């Protein structure tokens, strides 16, 4: 029904529904700030945000990895 | 530097069997010694057998 | 056909372990019910409650 | 009704039954480190978690083709 | 049953071996953010953040090697 | 629990190599506050506050060089 | 008593070979993880991983070879 | 009774190269502490720490290529 | 003269090649633990190491090739 | 089947171990007992106890 998902699929998007909203805070603080680049209370907001969204964003693609190679190895021994 | 040493070991085994009938015996054990330094856990064993 | 199951059952635990440390003049350390070193600021002592 | 288990099966077993928990320790590891990701102590854990995951899989299935070569190899002589 | 492997073991050795560092760190910041500006807490504060720096670094490249040992000698069964 | 680290172990030898200036200084501004316009307050102030900053520096300074040879051996043990 | 085959004798070799290291690198490990930031302690225990990473190595390369060249063998009688 | 590898040599020959800069530096830092204000004493502690740095630097750096030499040779056995 | 394969031929072609290579990288290394610190002898050493590095490697993987050469021959013989 | 095992052991050590290197005067290295001198600069012997 709903479009199909695997295993690695249903991983990945375990950390999206983990980190709620973060991918609306980003671009939100994002356009504040621009609106604004000198000031100081909206840097240290944006700091936080992008450091939190590029840890996230790294984390999923390494776990997804391992996940591949840990099948990639059962599947080669049916044969 | 100067050392000396002396060691001494006795060992009976005792078998019984009927008259033309064939029969084994055989036994192994270890002893083991304690390392000094009790707090660094370590001992040191060996295996005696005899057939 | 007929099949029963009944169960039963009744538990508990009660009371405390203690352990600790104390040094002395830096130059003596003791320690009670510890299987570990001690870092050697002493006068350091644990009761576990469990009810 | 119950499975049939050949030998293989309990050679398999031998593993599922010898890491009690780890199947679902992994899981809660990752649904709290999702939840907060940017937490060191999550992550410390959550890498020793699944690697010890990995070294389980890759063992067992290794262990199954090789017992499954040796009676390969036994039955061909019949004939 | 809290079943541990052997990395499990290894990892755990640092914690038990860093006994109070954990509390400490964030006791320190807990008092330093109230007072930025008096120098005897933030002397205190940059060497328990070292110290955590350092320990967190130890514990998992540790971890990392004894796993490429144990993958390497599975490999060799087939 | 109270442990302490190799960093902590460098930093707290100053902190007690320095017998009292943390108390010193604290007297001396108090005094010279009190009464400011005494020169032999401020040429007694001059000198504590200006070794006091020198103490600091120093101690800050040996601990982040410690930090990062701990680091770079660290990061040879993959 | 108990039997131990050509491929035993082989790899008990090695652990006979390296006497202790067995030991040293658990107490190394142990003198680490009490103070995670010492340069001795990084640079003995950076020493000892490495050398038991390579034993591991070398001995169970050197078991699968030796287990080939007797299947090969075994192969002809047929 | 010690037991040591080839790793260990080519690390223990910086150790006995250098035959007294560990003392050196704790001794320098030592009295340093007890006066941090005066010139020779800091002029002599940058020294003996430079040194130092570079010293455990250069250590763990050789043990290291070493280290990936043998893993590349024991590689071809199989 | 004991006995010697091709390939033991192939291997000893490295070593006689390099006559003098075997020990000059270690008189280096003995007079750079006497001064880690003098850009002179650093300079000598990094040469010196990386050319060890490269015959090394170089002399495993021809072995290796001549060694898959003959295995494919002799498998023909059946 | 009656099975019986007994078994007793007595053991006991007692003394001093010494052994050390001292350098002279940028002169002479000296050493007592070592198997491969350490060669510590300066000086210090050291004797070793247990009971």
């Amino acid at each position: 029904a709903t479009p199909w998902s695997g295993y690695l699929d249903d991983v990945s998007a375990k950390f999206d529904t983990g980190v709620d909203n973060l991918q609306t805070q980003v671009t939100e603080a994002l356009d504040k700030l621009a609106a604004k680049p000198s000031d100081p209370a909206l840097l240290a907001a944006y700091q936080s945000k992008l450091s939190e969204y590029n840890l996230y964003r790294n984390a999923q693609s390494n776990t997804v990895k391992v996940f591949k190679d840990i099948d990639a190895a059962i599947i080669q021994n049916f044969r | 530097l100067e050392e000396k040493k002396q060691a001494t070991v006795v060992s009976r085994p005792v078998l019984l069997t009927q008259e033309n009938v064939p029969a084994i015996f055989d036994n192994n054990r270890t002893f083991y010694t304690k390392l000094i330094g009790e707090r660094n856990v370590a001992l040191e064993h060996v295996t005696y057998g005899t057939m | 056909l007929w099949i029963v199951d009944l169960n039963k059952s009744d538990l508990e635990r009660l009371g405390t372990s203690w352990s600790g440390s104390i040094t002395i003049g830096d130059k003596l350390g003791v320690s009670l019910n510890q299987s570990s070193i001690s870092t050697l600021d002493g006068s350091r002592f644990i009761a576990a409650v469990n009810a």
